[PDB]
């Protein structure tokens, strides 16, 4: 609850390389005392520079 | 299972650490792209028994 | 001749002038390859000058 949840993830693991193709992203937000848990599929479209 | 052991005789197991790296690197790869050439990898490492 | 970028990337710049009509210009930090050694090149990289 303080200031928020962060993340800093590395790139290395996930290999940037030229034939590691793109990439997609969406986040189980999971919720207490409820269960009835969330997710999004948000900034997924990675940008193939 | 991988084992690897580097003995300076073959008869003395010695302390160090080792990595053995596998990378999925091509089938007929050039390397006059320039691109990096490993497809996957899965690196593991391990110290010396 | 050679220069430098600024702090803002920027550069600035006369260039000298006995030609005819046309002139078209570039500039680089990589050098200029047409190298593909073969048509398909699925392999692939540019930067952009
Ligand atoms: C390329 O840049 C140079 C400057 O670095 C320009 O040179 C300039 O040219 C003019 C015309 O020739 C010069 O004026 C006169 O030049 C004669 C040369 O014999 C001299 O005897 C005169 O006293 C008078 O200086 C001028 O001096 C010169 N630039 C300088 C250093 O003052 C050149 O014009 C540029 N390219 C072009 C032709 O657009
Ligand atoms: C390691 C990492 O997470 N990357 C950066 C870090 O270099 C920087 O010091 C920090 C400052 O908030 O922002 C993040």
């Amino acid at each position: 609850s303080h200031g928020c949840f962060y993340q800093q993830v590395k790139t290395k693991v996930f290999q940037l390389k030229r034939k590691e193709y793109e990439m997609k992203l969406h986040t189980e937000a999971q919720i207490q005392e409820e269960g009835t848990v969330v997710e999004l599929t948000g900034r997924q479209s990675s940008e193939i520079t | 299972n991988v084992s690897v052991c580097g003995l300076y005789t073959y008869g003395k197991p010695v302390p160090g650490h080792v990595t053995v790296s596998i990378c999925r690197k091509y089938s007929d790869a050039s390397d006059c792209h320039g691109e990096d050439s490993q497809a996957f990898c899965e690196k593991f490492s391990g110290q010396l028994n | 001749s050679n220069a430098t970028t600024d702090e803002h990337g920027l550069v600035q710049f006369s260039i000298n002038t006995t030609n005819v009509m046309g002139t078209s210009l570039t500039v680089r930090v990589n050098y200029k390859d047409r190298s593909p050694c073969y048509g398909y090149q699925w392999v692939s990289e540019e930067h952009e000058e």
